[PDB]
């Protein structure tokens, strides 16, 4: 994986970001949502 | 009620099982977690060690499977703390005689152990595996 | 109870994980909800449609960034024939490096994806060359979405907040929707190709910087003025002229030319602007019809009542009376109103695909084959899932809103009051089709099968063909209107103003575009089928609608709702009984439809551009030739993605394309076994949970139970339907991307 | 030619406008 | 809870009450009849849904309606 | 609070659960003139006695279908069957026959 | 009293800031410490990585950060634990219900959750750092 466009460091951090961090971080905020008691 | 079978009344088996660190009579929960999770971390390096995709890469043979470990122990962490965030009430708001695992804080403490025993072990793993050519000299005197 | 979800009390005091489905699956619907007053629910309606405007603008923008920043759009323009459109790049790291090779593609060094949704010829047409252009075009979409996201937030601000009478007058909403928001875009579009568009398709590069001193016509609005708007259809772009410079250019900026530029293969870009520009007018002074507060106009409450006989047949009589009451049965239903304007929209979006493909708007988009395959099978398959849900919110509208008081013996009432005539003669036209075209072939696969393929049945379809002669196609040699030379339709004699018909006449028989191609018995067939399917798939929503408020089998069926599981195994048994079964069966219906119409434009596509067309006049009056020439044959390329050999750029699609087939069968799961096997196994992993030690300790917070009759029934269509789509999408762009 | 690393920041930047009002017209639909 | 609804058109024929594997209804003295008694339906919060009461209901249509409400732990037949 | 001899049975794996601990309890209580065989509502065979006997049952409707093996499945038919909803705090409350 | 502003009456602030380790309910003191340590190493490893006096040392660009971090923490766990020897009385000499932060127990609790999560968010961003073409070619598929 590699790029010749622009800032091509920048799918480097982000697919991580957006596939990894993001759904573990909405699905742990959505579970504080449906679970909450009251 | 429940079934009378020879292995519920095994008393090797209820011997075994109730002084796993789980339900060991008094430990404390931060000393639950640890050996809960050093005993987890341990071992889920092992895995993409062996079958994994860094297995045939010369540079950092061991890498894959300490961080596979890693975000395990992490997502196991997290789901495990979020658990008792959602599900347990704290010490003040139950009644004495309570049962520590059955309160948010001592899950919570058992939560911070399995964090620090389970990344740990993992990093024990790698760090055995990383440097096995120096264990198995000092395991078969190389060393003298 | 819980916190979630919020908006129903009966849901979030349910101990089980169906709370968390219901509560996720209800959610928008808002007139269910608590507490939920008539205005709020037109406020919050309101702030909802700035949200999805938003989502649409950054969508747009995002389409435009990724091709500025990772696309090829500036070494496109210059040959866009042999040049593939770059969608977007590709990150993913569990790629083996030969895949890393069979991506970088389209003259790139990194993995990409080739464009199929015509963005680069929609760009290019319209005035854009640089990904600077884009770029900007992009901003530009951030900063709209960001205002159209504030602006849902200030109008749910109290003071912003608007009265329910300024939601419900609809004759100042028609006037500033025709003559606003139709007829000024019109007129701005029309503004936007005759001043940047047209001058960038002759060589001329217009900007911000300086299309204020550069006129769009050497002679500029000095002649609008004065009434000689002639000298604006001038010499137009030559039959030379070469798109994007100005050799061969001409300098009219509003023709009236017809068929299609010789280069490119598209419409005139004067025509296009001549077309905005006379629909602006059409619809400004349409904008100006109903009364507002500045005095006259009309009531479109007076006009519908006014409306009853009419008559100049008389024909007095026997309908209705009717359309008393209408106004406020369109007026205070949001879902008459949500049926009514997706069945507006489905036929305009079936109107695009139809006609997108014969008359193709876009430069060079003629000759990008899997582009214009993508292009059509997509607003065909929208259109399927807009029209369906046009007859699912009138069958909501016939549960929850109609009022048999108000509309007492309008067009409405009287409707279901023959309700077993409606249904009766579709069920005749569908079994009249399905008996006959099934039968007809069935016929022609005996014939070929046992060696013998002159008897088999061969229709041609004469009426069609005809309509194709009407309009001047001199193939089929009937010589009436327009394909006569001297008929009154071709001379059009007192005017003479046929100034369209020697460009249409010219494309019309070009035996090189898709503008009224020639149709034989293979295309005789395969019309009776989708007559079958379109009679079909009414037949189940209309059913659905009009035995939505009761039957025999169930007379009190409006109290249980749109949608409900059955009403037990009594009286027979009665499942699938409600209103919401039945949309859930005519999906099924639709999607088969849809399948046939975008199996029959893709292979008589397929084999002209394969240049046998012969091989679908011969192989499709059979359904053995459907699946041997259509199904198998187009197959080799797409399921060689991958190979023991190694894997090419169709990997991705062959990928696709198996996993289209696993969604599409575990939807059957949910379609063919049913709730009570699965709660009981539920019950024995509940058991085995609770008595396992270690795992004991973890206690759920919701009640493990199986989906609901109704839930399961939505996850299997959800399956089926997701599964049919990407199966054909993979199948459709990689059997035509391969051998083009 | 393509965009240049200061056209692709900028964006980012702009990005974070509708970003924010998105999770304003996000709470507010929500109450 | 679901709720059971008793019509005016109910014979008194008590097949519901019967039929029913919860025990949610039991006849009322009622003399709008010429059995004098009608169905009634006292402990709804113990209703499943099942409808076996609807499948024996003998009037056309039926004298007793269930209509699926809200779902308890003892409307959705759970044992845990 | 109320009296009864449990039935001999060997256990299963269909009795109560953490709900019958933690939510809500059933017992049936039924007198027999004979000890004789009946079949459990949690599946099994078990053993009647001969006075009053006692069934802690985790649903309403497992205790109203014993009753009705009760009456149609032996002679003579047993019909003096109460049915209690026993709740955590040790609260009992008689809901059959109502 | 106080102010009554569009950022005091927000209730995403309040949202936000009540559930950070330091607020969240039912939290153990030691997960408290865990949670704010992790995340307080990780970061600042960062500066003298990239400006520091290693940044241009071919045997070790890394371990100047790393050590950095380590004695900031170090400072950082001595002098919130000498804070709470000072400031706070034990659960004992304490009336109940008295918020185990306000405690010395607790508090001591806390600061050895934030050494033991510091020192190895610490380790974690080195370690990261130091094989970072690995990681690189991990994320990148170097690794096919
Ligand atoms: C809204 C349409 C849209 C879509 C479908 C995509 C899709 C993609 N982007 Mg792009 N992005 C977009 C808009 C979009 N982008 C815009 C407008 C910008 C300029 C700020 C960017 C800036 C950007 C960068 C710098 C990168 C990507 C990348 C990617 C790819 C990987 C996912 C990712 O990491 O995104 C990252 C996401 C962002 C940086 C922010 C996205 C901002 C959009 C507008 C948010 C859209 C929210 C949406 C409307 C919500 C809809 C509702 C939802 C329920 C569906 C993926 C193909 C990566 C890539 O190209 O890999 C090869 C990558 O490195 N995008
Ligand atoms: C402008 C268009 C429009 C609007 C505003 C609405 C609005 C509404 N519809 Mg209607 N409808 C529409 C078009 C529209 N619809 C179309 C096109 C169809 C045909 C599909 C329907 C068929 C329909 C039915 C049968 C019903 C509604 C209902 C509703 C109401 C509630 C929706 C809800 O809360 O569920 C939220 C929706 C969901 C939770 C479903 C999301 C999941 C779906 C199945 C898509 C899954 C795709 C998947 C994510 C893709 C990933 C693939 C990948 C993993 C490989 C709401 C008023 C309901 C109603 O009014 O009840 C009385 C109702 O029963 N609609
Ligand atoms: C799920 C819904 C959906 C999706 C994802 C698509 C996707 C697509 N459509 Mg389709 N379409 C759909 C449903 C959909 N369609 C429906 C329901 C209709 C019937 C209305 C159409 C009718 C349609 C047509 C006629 C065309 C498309 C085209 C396209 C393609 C181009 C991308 C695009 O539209 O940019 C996003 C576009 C916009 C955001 C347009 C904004 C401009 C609006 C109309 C006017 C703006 C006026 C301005 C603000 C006023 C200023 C006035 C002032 C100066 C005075 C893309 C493949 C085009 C194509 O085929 O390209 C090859 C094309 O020509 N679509
Ligand atoms: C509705 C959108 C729209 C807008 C905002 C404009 C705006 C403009 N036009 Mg354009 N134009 C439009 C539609 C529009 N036009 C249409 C529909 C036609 C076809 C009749 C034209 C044909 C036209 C000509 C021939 C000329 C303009 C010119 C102009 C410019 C000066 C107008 C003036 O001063 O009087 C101004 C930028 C003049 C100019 O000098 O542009 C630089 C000019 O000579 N326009
Ligand atoms: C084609 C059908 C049609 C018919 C039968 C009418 C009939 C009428 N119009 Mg309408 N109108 C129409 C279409 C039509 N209009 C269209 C297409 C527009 C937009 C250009 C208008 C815009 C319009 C306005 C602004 C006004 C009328 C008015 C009138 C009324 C007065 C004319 C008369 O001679 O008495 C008459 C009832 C006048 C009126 O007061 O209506 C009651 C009036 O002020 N019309
Ligand atoms: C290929 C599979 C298939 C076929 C052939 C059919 C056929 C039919 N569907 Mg069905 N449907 C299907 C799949 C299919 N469906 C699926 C998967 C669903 C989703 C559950 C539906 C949901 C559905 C609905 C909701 C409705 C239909 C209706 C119909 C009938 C339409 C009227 C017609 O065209 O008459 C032509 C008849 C045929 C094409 C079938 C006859 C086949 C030949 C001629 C039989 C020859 C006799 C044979 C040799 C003797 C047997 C030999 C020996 C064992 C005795 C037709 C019988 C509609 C209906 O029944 O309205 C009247 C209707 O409302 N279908
Ligand atoms: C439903 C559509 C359909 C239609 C319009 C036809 C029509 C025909 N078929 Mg076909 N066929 C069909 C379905 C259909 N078939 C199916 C589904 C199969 C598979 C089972 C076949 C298998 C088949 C075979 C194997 C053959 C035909 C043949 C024929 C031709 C027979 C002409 C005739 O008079 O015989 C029908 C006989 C009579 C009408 C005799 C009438 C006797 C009564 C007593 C008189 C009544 C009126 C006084 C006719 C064109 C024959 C042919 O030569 O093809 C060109 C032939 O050999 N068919
Ligand atoms: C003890 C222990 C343990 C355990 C732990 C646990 C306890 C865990 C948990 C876990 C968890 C606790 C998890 C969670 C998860 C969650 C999820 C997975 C979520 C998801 C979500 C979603 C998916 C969402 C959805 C949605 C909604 C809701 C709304 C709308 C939107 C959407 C659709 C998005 C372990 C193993 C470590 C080890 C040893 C020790
Ligand atoms: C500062 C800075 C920067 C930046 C950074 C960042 C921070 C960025 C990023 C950015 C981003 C990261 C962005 C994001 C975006 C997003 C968006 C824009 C979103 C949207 C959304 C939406 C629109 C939503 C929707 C919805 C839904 C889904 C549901 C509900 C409703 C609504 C509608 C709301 C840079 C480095 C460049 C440069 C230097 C400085
Ligand atoms: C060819 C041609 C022509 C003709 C045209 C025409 C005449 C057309 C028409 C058209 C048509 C004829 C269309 C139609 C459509 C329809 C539809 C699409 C329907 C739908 C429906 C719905 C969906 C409904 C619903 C509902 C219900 C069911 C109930 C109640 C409510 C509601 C009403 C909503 C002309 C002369 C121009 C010339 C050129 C050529
Ligand atoms: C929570 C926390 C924290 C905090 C902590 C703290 C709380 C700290 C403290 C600190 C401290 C607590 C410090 C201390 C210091 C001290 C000093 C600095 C001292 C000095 C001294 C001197 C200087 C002396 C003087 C003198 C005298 C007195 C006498 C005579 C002699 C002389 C002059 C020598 C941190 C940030 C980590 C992080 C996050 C969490
Ligand atoms: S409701 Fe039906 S079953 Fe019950 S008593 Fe009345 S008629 Fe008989
Ligand atoms: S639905 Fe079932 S449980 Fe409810 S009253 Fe009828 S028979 Fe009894
Ligand atoms: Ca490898
Ligand atoms: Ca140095």
């Amino acid at each position: 994986m590699d790029g010749t466009y622009a800032a091509s460091w920048l799918p480097w951090l982000l697919i991580p970001v957006v596939t990894w961090l993001m759904p573990a971080v909405v699905m742990g905020l959505l579970f504080f949502y449906i679970e909450s008691d009251a | 009620g429940h079934l009378s079978t020879p292995i519920s009344d095994s008393a090797f088996v209820r011997s075994f099982i109730g002084n796993l660190p789980a339900y060991r009579k008094g430990m404390a929960p931060i000393t639950r977690g640890l050996e809960i999770g050093l005993a987890h971390g341990y071992f889920l390096v092992g895995p993409e060690i062996i079958v994994g995709a860094l297995r045939d890469y010369a540079p950092a043979p061991y890498l894959g499977g300490l961080v596979t470990a890693i975000a395990i122990v992490l997502l196991g962490t997290t789901g495990m703390g979020a658990h008792g965030l959602v599900s347990l009430k704290p010490v003040a708001e139950s009644s004495p005689k309570t049962d520590a695992l059955m309160t948010s804080e001592g899950w919570s403490e058992m939560t911070a152990g399995f964090f620090l025993g389970g990344m740990s072990g993992a990093f024990m793993a790698y760090f055995l595996l990383s440097h096995f050519s120096e264990i198995d000299a000092i395991f078969r005197g190389f060393v003298n | 109870a819980t916190k979630f979800p919020k908006f129903s009390q009966d849901l979030a005091s349910d101990p089980t994980t169906r709370r968390i489905w219901y509560g996720i699956a209800t959610a928008h619907d808002f007139e269910s909800h608590d507490g939920m007053t008539e205005e709020n629910l037109y406020q919050k309606i309101f702030a909802s449609h700035f949200g999805h405007l938003a989502i649409i603008f950054l969508w747009t923008s995002g389409n435009l960034f990724h091709v500025a920043w990772q696309g090829n759009f500036q070494q496109w323009v210059k040959d866009p024939l042999n040049i593939s459109p770059i969608a977007h790049a590709i990150w993913d790291p569990q790629f083996g490096q030969s895949a890393v090779e069979a991506f970088s593609q389209a003259g790139a060094n990194y993995p990409v994806d080739i464009a199929y949704s015509g963005v680069y010829h929609w760009w290019y047409t319209i005035g854009m060359r640089t990904a600077g252009d884009l770029y900007g075009g992009a901003l530009f979409l951030m900063i709209m979405a960001a205002v159209f996201l504030f602006a849902g937030w200030l109008h749910l601000q109290p003071r912003f907040r608007p009265s329910l009478a300024w939601f419900k007058n609809a004759e100042s909403r028609m006037n500033h929707h025709l003559a606003g928001l139709f007829g000024v875009s019109s007129l701005a579009w029309a503004g936007h190709l005759i001043h940047v568009a047209i001058p960038e398709s002759r060589g001329q590069h217009v900007g911000w910087d300086n299309f204020l001193f550069t006129p769009p016509h050497p002679a500029g609005l000095t002649p609008f003025f004065t009434g000689n708007w002639g000298v604006y259809a001038q010499n137009p772009d030559t039959a030379s002229h070469v798109f994007g410079s100005s050799t061969g250019a001409g300098s009219a900026i509003l023709t009236f030319l017809g068929g299609f530029h010789p280069q490119t293969e598209s419409l005139w870009l004067t025509d296009m602007a001549h077309h905005h520009l006379a629909i602006a007018v059409l619809f400004i002074v349409a904008g100006h019809m109903y009364r507002t507060n500045f005095g006259i106009g009309h009531n479109m409450k007076e006009i519908m009542n006014a409306h009853n006989p009419p008559q100049g047949t008389p024909f007095g009589g026997m309908i209705g009376e009717g359309h008393k009451g209408m106004y406020d049965t369109y007026n205070n239903s949001l879902h008459f109103q949500l049926g009514w304007h997706l069945a507006c929209l489905g036929v305009i979006t079936s109107l695009v695909a139809q006609h997108m493909y014969s008359l193709p708007p876009y430069a060079f988009l003629a000759k990008s084959y899997t582009t214009q395959a993508a292009l059509y099978t997509h607003h065909q398959y929208i259109a399927g899932f807009i029209m369906v849900g046009a007859f699912a919110h009138g069958a909501i509208f016939l549960i929850r809103d109609y009022d048999p008081a108000s509309n007492s013996n309008n067009v409405l009432d009287r409707v279901l009051q023959h309700k077993e005539a409606i249904i009766s003669h579709l069920s005749w036209v569908s079994l009249f089709l399905g008996f006959h075209t099934l039968g007809l072939y069935v016929h022609n696969d005996v014939m070929v099968a046992f060696g013998t393929p002159e008897k088999q049945i061969l229709v041609e379809p004469v009426f069609a063909q005809w309509i194709q002669a009407a309009h001047g196609k001199l193939l089929y040699g009937f010589d009436t209107l327009l394909s006569n030379p001297g008929s009154i339709a071709s001379t059009a004699w007192p005017n003479y103003g046929n100034v369209w018909l020697s460009g249409w006449l010219d494309a019309i028989n070009s035996g090189d575009n898709s503008l009224f191609l020639t149709i034989g018995p293979g295309d005789f067939l395969v019309h009776h089928a989708i007559a079958l399917g379109l009679h079909t798939t009414t037949l189940i929503l209309v059913k659905g609608a009009l035995d939505a408020r009761g039957s025999k089998l169930m007379p009190d069926k409006k109290d249980f709702g749109y949608s409900f599981p059955c009403d037990g195994p009594g009286r027979g048994g009665t499942c699938d009984i409600s209103a919401w079964d039945a949309f859930y069966l005519a999906v099924f219906w639709m999607l088969n439809t849809i399948g046939w119409v975008t199996f029959y434009w893709h292979w008589k596509h397929l084999a002209i551009w394969q240049g046998n067309v012969a091989q679908f006049n011969e192989s499709s009056t059979y359904l053995m030739g459907w699946l041997r020439d259509y199904l198998w044959l187009n197959s080799s390329q797409l399921i060689n993605g991958y190979n023991p050999y190694g894997m090419n750029n169709l990997a991705v699609w062959a990928w696709m394309f198996l996993l289209g087939h696993l969604v599409w069968a575990t939807g059957f799961m949910f379609l063919i076994s049913w709730r009570g096997y699965w709660q009981e196994l539920i019950e024995t992993l509940v058991w085995a949970h609770e008595r396992t030690p270690l795992a004991n300790l973890v206690r759920w917070k919701d009640k493990p139970v199986a989906l609901s009759i109704v839930q399961a029934r939505l996850v299997g269509l959800a399956h089926f339907s997701v599964g049919y789509i990407i199966t054909y999408a993979a199948f459709l762009i990689a059997s035509t991307s391969s051998r083009f | 030619m393509t965009l240049s690393e200061t056209q692709v920041f900028v964006a980012l930047v702009i990005a974070l406008v509708p970003a924010i009002l998105a999770f304003r017209l996000s709470t507010e639909l929500y109450k | 809870s679901h709720s059971v609804k008793i019509y005016d058109t109910c014979i008194g024929c008590t097949q519901c009450v019967r039929a029913c594997p919860l025990d949610v209804l039991e006849m009322v003295p009622w003399d709008g009849c010429k059995a004098g008694s009608i169905a009634s339906s006292p402990r709804t919060e113990d209703c499943v849904g099942c409808k076996r009461c609807e499948t024996a209901c003998p009037t056309d249509f039926l004298s007793i309606r269930v209509y699926l409400g809200a779902e308890t732990t003892r409307s959705m037949g759970l044992a845990y | 609070t109320l009296t009864g001899k449990t039935p001999v049975f060997g256990g299963s794996t269909g009795g109560l659960l953490t709900r019958a601990a933690v939510e809500e309890k059933y017992a049936i209580t039924w007198t027999s003139t004979k000890q004789q065989v009946f079949e459990m509502p949690t599946g099994g065979a078990a053993i009647m006695h001969e006075g009053e006997n006692l069934l802690y049952l985790a649903r309403k409707e497992q205790c109203l279908a014993l009753g009705t093996q009760l009456r149609s499945k032996f002679k003579p038919k047993i019909e003096d069957y109460k049915i209690y909803r026993i709740y955590p705090n040790g609260e009992t409350q008689y809901v059959h026959p109502a």
